[PDB]
């Protein structure tokens, strides 16, 4: 217990470095809705070597 | 309505944002509009405005006590870094601005959205659920304007002066526009009496009989004597409020607002509260209301009254001294002597004070203050109390005008120092107290309409002797009012004058004391017998809503909240 | 309770609770104790089986 | 040094004899310096004709009733004061209303000299009982402002003159509101929102126009002391 | 100087916080002129801490003495001894403002004095034992640096003392026009002032150090700190005020400290304040401000931060400080030194780079669709991170100073560390909406409004007043030193002068002879105790000298008509002018506003976390709860507790349906239940749940 | 059992409960407001929970 | 009455629409399922009166309760 | 007394027998105390303390 | 009664910088409105020049000393704060200052170019010791009211340039009064007195001129309506 108090831990204010961002979920989202989806569709087979 | 500011909105509505950036074209992506967003690019306010507007946000102060410590406002953009606050909610969140800090928060779904602006919206919780009355009215300098503005005062210019040998009736003007317009020349002062042709504000309700027997309508021309300041401050009320022509101060204010929200809808309450908060300030600025050394006058009868009072001290001092009383009896002595002294002064002071003084203006209007305040402050602090709560004998003849000696400054910063350290633990034990209280109601909640029960509670409504008159009782307004009657209310003869379950309120208390009976009764949630929780029938109209309870309300926290609302203001 | 019965130390509650709030002016209205009281005799003792 | 946004000028037609009249976005501090000075320049610089002084033959001394007649002096007094007149010629002329037996007198009733007009031909003067003979004389006269009536102790020996206040302005009632407003980037710009009600003879936007004109030419008294120092002109 | 002189009853040894006995709070008898009556903490710890007196001296067995002067047989002597409370307990001490002849005999038969019981009584001239030393021996340095203190009420008081201590020193610092005698004191003994060491003849004068040649042959030279960063973040600026040729005294003041003018505390600026209340943009405390204040700074202050970054080996590889860094514009590196750290002097804004520092990443498997966006363009891959120090979500302003040590040269860096960065980063802050600022009475505001100059209430003469203060706080807040304040800095501001022909007037029976006649922007002293009498200072409002036109603005009561600046109509009544000291307060508004969107949070409870870091999120506490319920308001209770709290997988699909536009989905099950399912489990307890 | 671990003796109130098996209905809403569902009062009743809103015919037309 | 117009999310006023539903929070479902059907429809019945510049859902459901242009049934 | 005080007229009406002591000797004299410097020693000896400690 | 008669004015110099002007007769209770509107425009809608920036020689940033400078660059800037200064042309232009040795550098030691000027040269600026040597050179612009200064990479400036608040209105003092005529009607007619003072950039006949033309210009607008 840390602060002077038997109220806060020594642990309450550890930042994860690994939690999920909202926003970059969104944009690989958009990405793969305009990457794949878009530019792909442009070139038929000559594109198709792009996919495998 | 509430200010925001424009960092703070802008940050915090930042998806909002970013989506509508994206939808317009300013941005081709959402990485891009939210870089954009970042460094706050001009033309991004254009899409904020359109965005925080119709947007509820709730704002809360801490410590939270009652329900409205959390209210929902329409955001609007403001310049700065600080939250603007509406002066009349103030009193709902107990804020003041000498340093207190909001938070505000942002419903995000559509559920949230309609509980925020129909359950939740500032505008729609005037009524304090503790008691049901008006919480959102004028207060301190808001008071202090009506007040000047409603004041008659005789002697001034531009007055009503009768017809005479020589000259016909003076003061009389052909419309409200004419006696503005004669302010304005400065020939009628605004708190002088006047006689006016009033064509567009309902008459009295008396007047109304012996002038338009068939109806008034607008339009009808009536003949007022009044000065222009009610006129003016009347035209804020509702057309269909009839003219009320008296001196408006805080009591009668807090009864002109409880008539018009028992007989109107709410937009009504809220339109002419703002209506009131604008005239108010406007009127207040110009009141002349202002703090000066003369002007806080002392009584000369001072010098007399401490000069005859210590004759009777030093008779008591030197009557100690033979071992005719004991310590104690000789303190008490002197306490009660000392205690007159400080009636006496306090008495002469509101004698010699004029009544437009700024310190007895401020006082005598109700705006804020007591008189106690004003005599420590001119007459003199007089008796204080040690540690062990013991008045010490000597008492503070000086006053903090004239100048306190150096031992009685001293002496005086006991009690001081005991009433400042005593705060925390009143706010804990309240704390406590309301913790414990919603824990022990929290499942009685409104769950049927009515449990069909008679067992009812007897009731008193009026007090009388056995030679004088029937009045009002003193705790109608904490008991009877806001009832449900169980059983009808007969009076000796038979004639039912309410059927049972009426709802009980002002005009039905004056009918049922016109009929000349004291006692009834009332339905009652200690005798409620549905099985799960209790009936909204038995608990009565909703103190919130003025109306009777709807299914589902959650009684036991409200309840628990209004007992625990005075936690620190319970001092012995 | 015990002496005079279920219907008067209702009256008793309430009238002590609403007069100490009373004295400095607060008005709450009686229906909020009456809730708090109706929590309080949910139960009795029992006797014979 | 051109402004920063050109002002504009909206009007809402509140009713045949009122209306509200918004200008905007004036620029930080210019709402209030505009708003006091058009509320008193429309009232005490547009002149009128109105009624300042009436003469009763059924009343001498003792004001308090004319016999035969249900309304009162004074009440008579306030009717004649809701009267709106327009005198061509500035000349302080005479007028005079005549009546006899029941019914009701109304200003369409009263015969105006030549030069004066009367746009309220349907204002109740009063009503007469059976065998009523009303006759009174009044003066019109042009003015500017609400002056109160003047005191005629000197002039009093032709015993009977009533002199009453003037109501010169055809602007009855003004009142001015500054709200907030947003430009493009900034939160701080001023909409003056100014309502303005007139007697039957003119009408709102002529008032305002005159008022401005008025505020123009009195200004320029200053402007002509250097026309070639700077200034914030708003362009065309 | 009033936390070097801090008397502290907790801590270790003492009274435990956790009891902190109600009953010892309260002032003994025995305080008199040992201990501050007025002066403690206004949190919990009231009571438990005050300052010591300015008289107090401490015996060497820890007991705290006090000065009397000794009293004889109708007269007083010039002996005066220390005295314990046990020691001074068997005398008679009686009060100073008791009045005394030129030889020193009581004038008075009977005399208040103060008796064992440590109570008040009245004696005669026999009884009498000893006597007070000073008016000012009860109240301790700051308390005694309020004038007219005996005016305002015990808690005003001690409001004011507290936030005397919270101003902020200003750009330019100006000395109060009225004050106590003391502010000279406080600041010499403060530390903060650089004194002559011997007498002498100053040499040379610069900014950055001054040199004296004293009188016997030596020179000495003192160091001027300059823009150094105080504890608390505000600016210890010192600067000189004597010139080339000056002859200097030992003692003397050669250069100012933050908060000094000539020698004399100087805590806040003296402004012309009107009493009354204004379109309620003052309503409920709030104070307002003339735009004036904020076009010359009068009340700007400097603020400096201290940024740091440390590069410290990983197992992986070490980390390096360079200009370069991955994913990144060349524009960003603007102002960055080929070494990483930014200049001197260029200016930084939010979320700007300050020290670029690379880390060891090591994760070589990228997802197929960064593999294809590296592989268009330039950036074809690396292996380490973008981990550069970045000034905080809310700071800017401009780099004042960098400095490094590294391990290169055996510097004394903690163990596990090969470099460290620290760089000072330094603003201005001009007043604004939000801040507070107090008197020396315990009258603090927030600022609700700041207004043009053409709109203030101005004099006759044509000058605008600077703030205006509601008057219903005065009376009903209960300090009414405030006003006698206000006057006396209007009678100092302006010169005055008591024509004397039929003798001295009355009032002025006792007033000494070089208070008659002064010039204008003088400034005056009121002791505290033995201050100014209503009757003087009425006088002195009577007796003001005229301005440049030959008139006076305010009245003989101190008061002056008023010309409202929006309408231009004069105010129906006079309204109270004069000039009040106020001060600044570190409390804030440019670092106490916060807020969050979304962002970080925390690992082991899944919320986000709070507190002074970037996007610190808000607390709904139980409270809050209560009132939600008691709205029955069900659905927004439950988006508050998990949707924007702590569920995980309901925050992402929340955030996608706002970017989208979409509708909300229906909130899930919060981490908190399901690890309290799981606790219960792990005790052995089949929490099994039923539908 | 939830409540009454809240209050004063989780243990006792625990060992309670899982001797007896005892089981804590939904009914009330301490508990609601620890597993975040929705509590049975106001807005969140059965009653208007399951409110359903079609348009009119005659507004559709 | 004579009260003026409604300003901003008062409007329409609030004792005209308790007139539609038992109370407050029948109405409060109602309004919000209301809106939902909008949103649903906007990102695919529609708003079933004429539609600000970019009024939200939830004013627009507001506004046809304000004429008690749908119905509903208290499910219990 | 202060060589380079600012003339600031004074509302004072009693005297001043005893100038105000030092406002930080609560601290430097009980470290002198400590450490037994001798610029301690001779001020404890005019006391009237014999062989300090 | 319709007098027809024209309001007047007519100026007197009290000082160089100092003018009252009076006006009259005007129907009753238009002084004090007509003042109001003389003084908002004057105290902050008269254009002038001021700096906008300035650079010394040995400086990288305002929060530094220049060595053999007694002032603080702080005291420096807000020492030049002060300065009064007029141009010509609407554009930026640039003032050099140049200084060695130990001396008094004031306003009057400034060389400004044509089209620039400066009225008050006696202005204390800085002094210089033995060693002392100052060189700062600034940036002047025309405007209106207060703006703060301007940060230098919104500006896209480079280091050094040290951007300073300008203070562009020249009126220093204004206020007016009100008397009752007797002309034509006895206490019914109004003659207002206005007293303006300006620093030595312009004369107050000229900021006069000005606040009577913005303001004539804006009356244009509800003159339109026709
Ligand atoms: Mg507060
Ligand atoms: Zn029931």
């Amino acid at each position: 217990t840390i602060g002077d108090e038997g109220d806060s831990q020594l642990g309450d204010f550890i930042e994860d470095s690994e939690a999920v961002v909202a926003v970059d979920a969104v944009s690989f989202t958009l990405l793969q809705d305009q990457l794949q989806s878009v530019l792909e569709t442009l070139s038929e087979r000559e594109a198709g070597v792009v996919r495998l | 309505q509430c200010g925001l500011p424009k960092l703070m909105a802008l940050e915090l509505f930042k998806p909002f944002v970013m989506k509508r950036l994206v939808d317009l074209n300013h941005a081709q992506n959402i990485k891009s509009a939210k870089r954009m967003v970042e460094r706050q690019r001009p033309q991004v306010w254009d899409v904020l405005e359109e965005v925080i507007a119709e947007h509820p946000v709730l704002l809360n102060r801490a410590p939270t006590l009652h329900r409205l410590g959390i209210q929902a406002f329409e955001p609007q953009l403001v310049e700065g870094k600080a939250i603007q606050l509406h002066p009349l909610v103030c009193e709902a969140f107990n804020a003041d601005f000498d340093g207190d800090q909001m938070a505000v928060h942002l419903p995000l779904s559509a559920e949230a959205q309609a509980e925020a602006r129909i359950l939740m919206l500032s505008s729609n919780n005037i009524l304090s659920p503790a008691s049901g009355k008006p919480l959102a009215m004028p207060r301190l300098d808001m008071v202090t304007g009506l007040y000047y503005l409603t004041t008659l005062v005789e002697g001034a210019t531009g007055e009503y002066q009768a017809a005479t040998k020589d000259a016909p009736e003076q003061g009389v003007y052909s419309s409200p526009a004419e006696a503005i317009m004669a302010m304005d020349r400065g020939a009628l002062s605004v708190r002088a009496k006047i006689k006016v042709r009033l064509t567009e504000l309902r008459p009295p309700t008396d007047l109304e009989a012996q002038l338009f027997e068939n109806g008034w309508k607008p339009g009808d021309a009536w003949t007022a004597e009044t000065t222009l300041g009610r006129v003016m401050f009347n035209e804020l009320l509702p057309k269909s409020y009839p003219f009320v022509n008296e001196q408006m101060h805080k009591k009668v204010q807090a009864r002109i607002i409880n008539d018009l929200a028992e007989r109107f809808p709410m937009i009504v309450v809220a339109q002419t509260v703002d209506k009131l908060k604008d005239a108010g300030f406007y009127w207040a600025t110009r009141s002349g209301v202002t703090v000066s050394m003369a002007d806080v006058l002392v009584p000369p009868q001072k010098q007399e009254i401490l000069e005859r009072h210590e004759a009777e001290a030093d008779a008591i001092e030197r009557k100690y001294q033979r071992g005719a009383l004991n310590h104690t009896e000789r303190n008490e002595s002197l306490v009660k002597i000392w205690q007159d002294a400080t009636e006496e002064v306090g008495k002469a002071l509101e004698e010699f004070y004029p009544a437009d003084n700024p310190i007895i203006t401020i006082v005598k209007s109700g705006a804020t203050g007591n008189l106690t305040q004003t005599r420590t402050l001119a007459g003199m602090k007089g008796l204080v109390t040690n540690p062990k709560g013991e008045f010490i004998p000597r008492p503070i003849k000086s006053s903090f005008r004239e100048g306190l000696t150096v031992l009685e400054y001293f002496i005086n910063t006991h009690g001081a120092r005991k009433g400042l350290a005593d705060t925390a633990l009143r706010t804990a034990d309240s704390g406590y107290l309301t913790r414990r209280l919603v824990d022990v109601s929290q499942d009685v909640i409104v769950r049927e309409h009515d449990c069909e029960t008679e067992r009812g509670i007897n009731v008193t409504l009026a007090e009388r002797g056995p030679d004088g008159t029937l009045i009002r009782d003193a705790h109608v307004e904490t008991s009877a009012f806001a009832r449900t009657l169980a059983t009808d209310a007969v009076d000796a003869n038979g004639n039912v004058i309410i059927e049972r379950g009426h709802d009980l309120g002002d005009p039905a208390i004056d009918a049922l004391l016109a009929a000349g009976i004291t006692t009834v009764k009332v339905r009652s949630v200690l005798t409620c017998t549905s099985a799960t929780g209790v009936c909204a029938m038995c608990y009565g109209r909703s103190m919130a809503t003025g109306k009777l309870v709807d299914i589902g309300e959650a009684v036991g926290i409200v309840a628990a909240q209004s007992i625990g609302e005075p936690g620190t203001q319970l001092t012995m | 309770l015990r002496v005079q019965g279920p219907r008067e130390v209702q009256i008793h509650l309430v009238k002590e609770v609403q007069e100490v709030y009373r004295a400095q002016g607060v008005s709450i209205h009686d229906k909020h104790i009456e809730v708090i009281v109706r929590q309080m005799l949910r139960r009795v003792t029992i006797i014979d089986s | 040094m051109l402004i920063s946004q050109r002002p504009t000028l909206s009007e809402e037609t509140v009713a045949e004899n009122r209306s509200r009249f918004v200008i905007e976005p004036l620029e930080p501090g210019f709402g209030y310096t505009l708003g006091n000075s058009l509320r008193r320049t429309l009232l005490s610089s547009i002149p009128g004709a109105a009624v300042t002084s009436i003469r009763i033959d059924g009343v001498l001394h003792e004001f308090t009733t004319v016999p035969g007649v249900k309304e009162d002096v004074t009440d008579i007094i306030l009717n004649l004061k809701g009267l709106v007149v327009s005198s061509d010629d500035d000349e302080p002329v005479t007028m005079y209303l005549r009546k006899q037996g029941p019914g009701v007198v109304t200003a369409g009733d009263i015969v105006p000299p030549a030069g004066v007009t009367v746009h309220n031909p349907d204002m109740h003067i009063a009503t007469l009982n059976d065998k009523g003979k009303l006759e009174v004389e009044l003066v019109v006269e042009r003015g500017r402002g609400y002056v109160p009536a003047v005191q005629n102790k000197a002039s009093g020996a032709e015993i009977g003159r009533i002199p009453v206040d003037s109501i010169y302005s055809p602007v009855l009632k003004v009142t001015y509101k500054v709200e907030a407003t947003r430009v493009e980037q900034r939160t701080d710009f001023d909409k003056l929102i100014i309502d303005v009600e007139t007697k039957n003879s003119i009408s709102p936007r002529d008032a305002l126009a005159s008022a401005g004109g008025t505020l123009v030419e009195l200004f320029g008294l200053a402007r002509e002391l250097n026309a070639d120092s700077e200034h914030i002109e708003i362009g065309p | 100087l009033t936390h070097k002189r801090r008397l502290s009853a907790l801590g270790p040894g003492g009274l435990s916080r956790e009891r902190a006995g109600l009953e010892v709070r309260d002032v003994h008898p025995s305080h008199y002129g040992r201990m501050c009556p007025i002066e403690t903490p206004e949190g919990p710890n009231i009571g438990l801490i005050g300052s010591l007196s300015v008289y107090a001296r401490v015996n060497p067995f820890g007991f705290i003495e006090t000065p009397y002067r000794k009293v004889e047989n109708g007269v007083v002597t010039d002996q005066i001894d220390y005295l314990t409370a046990d020691e001074e307990d068997r005398h008679v001490v009686a009060q100073a403002n008791s009045p005394t002849d030129e030889n020193g005999r009581f004038t008075e038969d009977r005399v208040m004095v103060r008796k064992k019981g440590g109570e008040v009584e009245f004696v005669s001239a026999d009884q009498v034992d000893y006597m007070d030393v000073s008016p000012r021996q009860m109240v301790s340095v700051a308390t005694a640096m309020i004038p007219f203190l005996e005016h305002d009420d015990a808690n005003r008081a001690l409001m004011g003392a507290n936030m005397q201590r919270q101003a902020v020193p200003l750009v330019r610092s100006e000395a109060p026009l009225v004050g106590t005698g003391m502010e000279l004191r406080a600041a010499i003994d403060a530390g903060d002032v650089v004194v002559a060491d011997k007498t002498g003849v100053i040499e040379e004068v610069s900014a950055d150090y001054i040199t004296v040649m004293a009188d016997d042959g030596t020179r000495q030279s003192y160091r001027l700190r300059k823009f150094a960063r105080s504890n608390h973040g505000t600016c210890a600026n010192q600067r000189p005020i004597v010139d080339a040729g000056q002859r200097v005294e030992a003692g003397q003041v050669i250069a100012d400290g933050p908060c000094t003018q000539n020698g004399e505390m100087a805590l806040g600026k003296n402004l012309l304040v009107a009493i009354m209340p204004w379109e309620g943009h003052n309503y409920e405390d709030a104070i307002i401000l003339s735009n004036r204040l904020v076009e010359e700074d009068v009340l700007t202050s400097i603020h400096i931060e201290e940024h740091e970054i440390d590069a410290r080996d990983t197992k992986l590889g070490a980390e390096e400080i360079t200009r370069d860094i991955p994913n990144v514009s060349d524009e960003v590196l603007a102002d960055l030194d080929e070494r990483g750290i930014v200049r001197i002097g260029a200016e930084v804004r939010d979320g700007d780079i300050l020290v670029g520092k690379v880390t060891p990443k090591g994760e070589t498997e990228l997802t197929p669709e960064e593999r294809l966006l590296r592989a268009i363009f330039g950036e074809k891959a690396r292996e380490v991170r973008d981990t550069s120090l970045k000034v905080p979500h809310g700071e800017s302003g401009k780099v004042i100073g960098i400095r490094v040590f590294s391990r290169e040269d055996d510097d004394e860096l903690p163990a596990g560390v090969n470099e460290l960065v620290r760089v000072y980063v330094a603003q201005k802050r001009k007043i604004s909406d939000g801040d507070k600022l107090a008197g020396r009475h315990g009258n603090k505001g927030v600022i609700g409004k700041i207004l043009p100059v053409e709109d203030m209430p101005f004099l006759p003469d044509g000058t605008p007043v600077d703030i205006i203060l509601n008057t219903h706080g005065v009376p009903r807040r209960m300090n009414i030193g405030q006003i006698l304040e206000t006057h006396l800095g209007w009678v100092a501001k302006a010169g005055w002068n008591i024509d004397v022909a039929a003798g001295v007037p009355d009032w002025a029976s006792k007033l000494p002879e070089e208070l008659y006649s002064a010039p204008a922007d003088s400034t005056v002293a009121t002791p505290v105790f033995d201050g100014a009498q209503e009757g003087e200072l009425a006088g002195l409002l009577g007796s003001t000298l005229p301005n440049r036109d030959g008139e006076v603005m305010v009245d003989a009561d101190g008061k002056s008509t008023l010309f409202d600046g929006r309408s231009g109509e004069p105010f129906p009544y006079p309204v109270t002018v004069g000039y009040m000291y106020i001060l600044k307060l570190h409390h804030l508004v440019d670092d106490k506003i916060h807020a969050r969107s979304t962002g970080p949070y925390s690992m082991i409870t899944q919320q986000p976390l709070g507190g002074k870091a970037q996007f610190g999120g808000q607390r709904f506490g139980e409270m809050e709860c209560w009132a939600m319920q008691a709205y029955g308001a069900a659905y927004t209770l439950q988006e508050l507790l998990t949707i924007k709290s702590d569920d995980t997988v309901g925050r992402v699909k929340v955030y996608e349906a706002i970017v989208k536009g979409e509708n909300i989905p229906e909130p899930g099950i919060p981490e908190s239940f399901k690890v309290l399912l799981k606790e219960l489990q792990s005790l052995c307890l089949n929490v099994e749940v039923l539908s | 059992w939830l409540s009454a671990a809240s209050f004063q003796e989780t243990t006792r109130v625990l060992t309670d409960a899982a001797i007896n098996c005892r089981s804590d209905k939904l009914n009330g809403l301490k508990e609601n407001v620890i597993i975040g569902k929705l509590i049975p009062a106001g807005t969140g009743i059965s009653r208007y929970r399951n409110i359903q809103v079609q348009p009119t015919e005659e507004a559709r037309a | 009455s004579a009260y003026d117009t409604p300003l901003g999310i008062t409007n329409p006023p609030i004792d005209e629409l308790l007139s539609r539903a038992s109370s407050k929070y029948a109405l409060v479902i109602y309004a919000a399922k209301r809106a939902r059907q909008i949103n649903d429809y906007y990102n695919q019945v529609g708003p079933l009166v004429e539609p600000g510049l970019q009024e939200k859902p939830l004013s627009i459901a507001l506004r046809e309760i304000h004429g008690d242009l749908l119905e509903h049934t208290e499910g219990e | 007394s202060v060589p380079g005080a600012p003339n600031r007229v004074s509302f004072a009406k009693l005297r001043e027998p005893l100038e105000v002591p030092g406002l930080l000797d609560v601290q430097t004299d009980s470290f002198e105390w400590l450490v037994g410097s001798d610029r301690w020693r001779q001020a404890a000896i005019d006391r009237g303390e014999e062989n300090p400690v």
